[PDB]
RNA sequence: ACUAUGCCAGCUGGUGGAUUGCUCGGCUCAGGCGCUGAUGAAGGACGUGCCAAGCUGCGAUAAGCUGUGGGGAGCCGCACGGAGGCGAAGAACCACAGAUUUCCGAAUGAGAAUCUCUCUAACAAUUGCUUCGCGCAAUGAGGAACCCCGAGAACUGAAACAUCUCAGUAUCGGGAGGAACAGAAAACGCAACGUGAUGUCGUUAGUAACCGCGAGUGAACGCGAUACAGCCCAAACCGAAGCCCUCACGGGCAAUGUGGUGUCAGGGCUACCUCUCAUCAGCCGACCGUCUUCACGAAGUCUCUUGGAAUAGAGCGUGAUACAGGGUGACAACCCCGUACUGAAGACCAGUACGCUGUGCGGUAGUGCCAGAGUAGCGGGGGUUGGAUAUCCCUCGCGAAUAACGCAGGCAUCGACUGCGAAGGCUAAACACAACCUGAGACCGAUAGUGAACAAGUAGUGUGAACGAACGCUGCAAAGUACCC
């Protein structure tokens, strides 16, 4: 397909969302945060794209 | 409020400013005496007498004042970790007297003295 | 002042009543996290005009 | 309200076109086009702009490919800042 | 004495997460308060941190900038890390006010799935005024329900079913406000020598009335309360004496009538008598009360015993206009927050009441000068209602009178009697809801209670409309296990 700027936007975040919790927040938080629950695969989810 | 649920709540979300007023301790019959108060906002530098606990008996400086965890460290009153290290055992300030006061700050000092208000 | 009427009630042999309700039950079950921890008894109904 | 120039874009494909092509990259604001670009980058560094290519990327920013006249050396305007 | 594969019951250790205990969440009641938006809201998108995925905050000045007040020796959100910084030049934090406030969005130059295009140019569209120029303005959209105006079912009940019922309900269209709507009688009709705007609550009463006279349906006047408030035009008679914009000049409106008078206490006119009271337009402008926030705030942290820890037991003391509730290493009035008392502020009551300025009320006699028409009323066809020959409304047709007249008093006509003046208009207060603030509880207590105590309208499902979970608890203190194999 052909993507327009704001669609190649939006695609951008939702890969910066994939990240993990940064190690350091899990010191910071005494392991009270541990997980992504937005973390989302190509294959197995599906975006709003 | 007489319900506990808002009690407990109003404690634990109480603002900065707020939170002063959770790191009080009764003054020495002296401090009592010479200030017209029965308690103080505890400072660091102040030195305090524990009253409560393992630590009852011992005396030293404080070292730090946590508003968010509204606890306090005093100088000595420590546990030793796995590794060697010494590190401060916190105390509720309820379970604390103070002995001596750090009077270097003018605000406070006026506060102390003054009959309308209490630091 | 409070202290007065304890006198007073001490001359009138009826103080004795207060020391009864000077203690409180600290009740069994769930009451406690609706506000409704404690109790105590009844002392002495005071009728003035 | 906003800035031309986010900040040299530091990658190895970027050395590369440093060192061989005397081109500087940038992250830039995707709203700028290349001739404001070009202009920002000469008022900024002091050089002289060639040719500026673009691309809208998947980290969301626009990039900037900015080769210099030959008066100019890239990888001494780069070692500047 | 042997016996495996097995059976039943325990024991030790699992698995599992019931139970008990706990509550940062719910549920429900109550008091207060209540509109936002073209000066671009609500909502959404995308950004924004030293490192930053989520949530929150914020907007290219981006977990923030400024001022005043409060507050105070700490702080850098949730979030306990590494580094580093800020704060006595008074930071953090709180209140009020201001600054900044990307893109989409009623979305308004035009187009577009949050981007783009151009004559740096646009209130698009509809509309009022209009210097006829988008020059000055208006509308649009949102909001938890409440409110008003329209459109309007069916399951169901009648033990079938058609009128009836469910029900003017669900749902749909339009629209207002902090409340709305109603409202100063062409009323009532305990018929009177009586009541006196409207809403609401209690009653009248399951009464009158409707109805395959089946099932069902179902008021009102009055009374007791709450709160109270009464007014302005049109016309007669006057006839430019007037209004709007602009600092001003000047412009616009207005004889198809601006303005004065006047409004059943009928008014006007003529001639009198009398008053400065009513009304209306203005100015000033609160107390108290209520809701919320805040300041100050008494008295043990003594002895022995137990315990890891006294908030326990025993002993000795103390305050109380404070023995509500909470926290603190276990049952705490006296350890800490608070609580009683007293005091301060803001908000609502309210631009209300009181006060004041201006205006001038009213009476007699005379006068057929004025007083709202497709109306009142009648007929045809429907809807609606308890409204029955006597509800309210729509539609087609017909159709008066002029106060010396007209309408009503639950069939029609005529007379009498009593009430009242339609076809112009405004109107405070008492009442509805619950977004928002706060308070409360013989409510539930993590399969309960919200779908949601946790990432909750999250994860996830569906092309979409829409659907939609589960997950709470180390410990007094992380002392969150160094060193060695
Ligand atoms: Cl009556
Ligand atoms: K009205
Ligand atoms: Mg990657
Ligand atoms: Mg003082
Ligand atoms: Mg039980
Ligand atoms: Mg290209
Ligand atoms: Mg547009
Ligand atoms: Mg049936
Ligand atoms: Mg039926
Ligand atoms: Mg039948
Ligand atoms: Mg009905
Ligand atoms: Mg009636
Ligand atoms: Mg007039
Ligand atoms: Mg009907
Ligand atoms: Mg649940
Ligand atoms: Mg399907
Ligand atoms: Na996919
Ligand atoms: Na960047
Ligand atoms: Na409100
Ligand atoms: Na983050
Ligand atoms: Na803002
Ligand atoms: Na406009
Ligand atoms: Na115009
Ligand atoms: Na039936
Ligand atoms: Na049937
Ligand atoms: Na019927
Ligand atoms: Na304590
Ligand atoms: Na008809
Ligand atoms: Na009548
Ligand atoms: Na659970």
């Amino acid at each position: 397909g052909k993507k327009s700027k704001a669609t190649k936007k939006r695609l951008a975040k939702l890969d910066n969302q994939n990240s993990r919790v940064p190690a350091w927040v899990m010191l910071k938080t005494d392991r009270e945060v541990q997980r992504n629950h937005k973390r989302r695969h190509w294959r197995r989810n599906d975006t709003d794209e | 409020s007489k319900q506990p649920d808002k009690q407990r709540k109003s404690q634990r979300r109480a603002p900065l400013h707020e939170r002063h007023k959770q790191v009080r301790a009764t003054l020495s019959a002296d401090l009592r005496e010479e200030y017209g108060q029965r308690n103080v906002r505890v400072n660091a530098g102040d030195t305090v007498e524990v009253l409560r606990g393992d630590f009852a008996g011992e005396e030293g400086e404080v070292i730090n004042v946590d508003l968010d965890k509204a606890v306090i460290h005093v100088e000595d009153v420590t546990l030793e970790k796995t590794d060697g290290e010494e590190v401060p055992r916190p105390l509720d300030t309820s379970n604390v007297r103070v002995t001596d006061l750090d009077l270097e700050d003018e605000k406070r000092e006026a506060r102390l003295e003054s009959e309308d208000d209490s630091a | 002042k409070t202290q007065e009427v304890v006198s007073l009630l001490e001359a009138l042999d009826v103080h004795a009543d207060i020391d009864r309700a000077d203690e409180t039950k600290i009740k069994a079950g769930q009451g406690s996290a609706r506000g409704r921890k404690y109790r105590r008894p009844a002392s002495i109904l005071f009728v003035t005009s | 309200s906003w800035d031309v120039i986010k900040h040299p874009h530091v990658t190895e494909k970027a050395m590369n076109d440093m060192d061989f092509q005397n081109k500087l990259q940038f992250a830039v604001d995707d709203r700028a086009s290349k001739g404001e670009v070009a202009d920002a980058v000469e008022e900024q560094y002091d050089v002289t702009v060639e040719q500026v290519n673009t691309q809208n990327t998947m980290d969301g920013e626009k990039k900037a490919v900015v080769r210099l006249s030959e008066d100019d050396d890239a990888q001494e305007v780069a070692s500047r800042i």
